């Protein structure tokens, strides 16, 4: 019915599926914010 | 080397990631809907930037240039409902200077006296009213300074209050 | 209301918690322990108008 390449293609899908799983939860629980102004507005003296 | 800097810090259990592209010299009518889903837009705007003009053009306030970028990315296509947390800089040098100088060298209508605090609401005023978009979309203005911990304190308060606003809005209930 | 409240992340599992459709299953369920007990108690022993 299928190959043992063809499995091991299955299994190999379904890790990657799996890890992309993971990273889009982790991605998913953090806060994500644009900093923008100019060289002299205070911005580097607001990251520190 | 150049390019969009990204910086990492935990507070209160949350992981905030920020990404300065003040190192972008080039059209940013190409690359901002990269940014379309964040949370908050922090925009820095150093209020000791009146009395100074910015060299390029000669005749130009760097309050103007501030105001006019603040409300092209305010006013975006993109951002009609990403709110706005403002960072009024430099406060101090702002109180000796209005002391020296009347505001009315920015804002030729300004009608006021030299202290800080009439000043100080009359430049917020000027940037909230930029705010073409009452509905969907806040700014939570601070003044900084202070040399403390304060400022990533407001941060943390106003990203959680766009968070549970937004909870609201998908509920329907606001 | 409560549930809305209490999250201070972007919520992924617990926003399936608070669709409208489940709000209505909900007070089906409630509605629906009440109706099996009146029917029970119509279909057992009914009521009947006494001289």
């Amino acid at each position: 019915t299928l190959s043992a390449e063809d499995k091991a293609a299955v299994e190999r899908s379904k890790m990657i599926d799996r890890n992309l799983r993971e990273d889009g939860e982790k991605a998913a629980k953090e806060v994500k914010l644009l900093l923008l102004g100019a060289g002299e507005s205070g911005k580097n003296t607001i990251v520190k | 080397t150049t390019g969009i800097v990204e910086t990492h810090f935990t507070f209160k259990d949350l992981y905030f990631k920020m990404f300065d592209v003040g190192a972008q010299r080039s059209e940013r009518k190409k690359w901002i809907h990269c940014f379309e889903g964040v949370t908050a837009i922090i925009f820095c705007v150093a209020l000791s930037d009146y009395d100074l003009v910015l060299a390029e053009d000669e005749e130009m306030n760097r309050m103007h240039a501030s105001m006019k970028l603040f409300d092209s990315i305010c006013n975006n296509k993109w951002f009609t409902e990403t709110s706005i947390i403002l960072f009024l800089n430099k406060k101090d040098l702002f109180e000796e200077k209005i002391k020296r100088s009347p505001l009315t060298i920015c804002y030729p209508e300004y009608t006021g006296s030299n202290t800080y605090e009439e000043a100080a609401a009359y430049i917020q005023c000027q940037f909230e009213d930029l705010n073409r978009r009452k509905d969907t979309k806040e700014i939570y203005t601070h003044f900084t300074c202070s040399t403390d911990t304060k400022n990533v304190q407001f941060v943390f308060d106003a990203v959680t209050d766009v968070i549970i606003k937004n909870n609201l809005k998908e509920c329907g209930l606001y | 209301v409560l549930l809305v409240f209490e999250a201070k992340i972007p919520t992924s599992f617990h926003r399936k918690w608070w669709g409208l459709n489940l709000q209505f299953l909900l007070v089906f369920l409630c509605t629906f322990m009440q109706i099996v007990i009146c029917v029970i108690w119509l279909y057992t022993a009914p009521p009947s108008s006494y001289r």
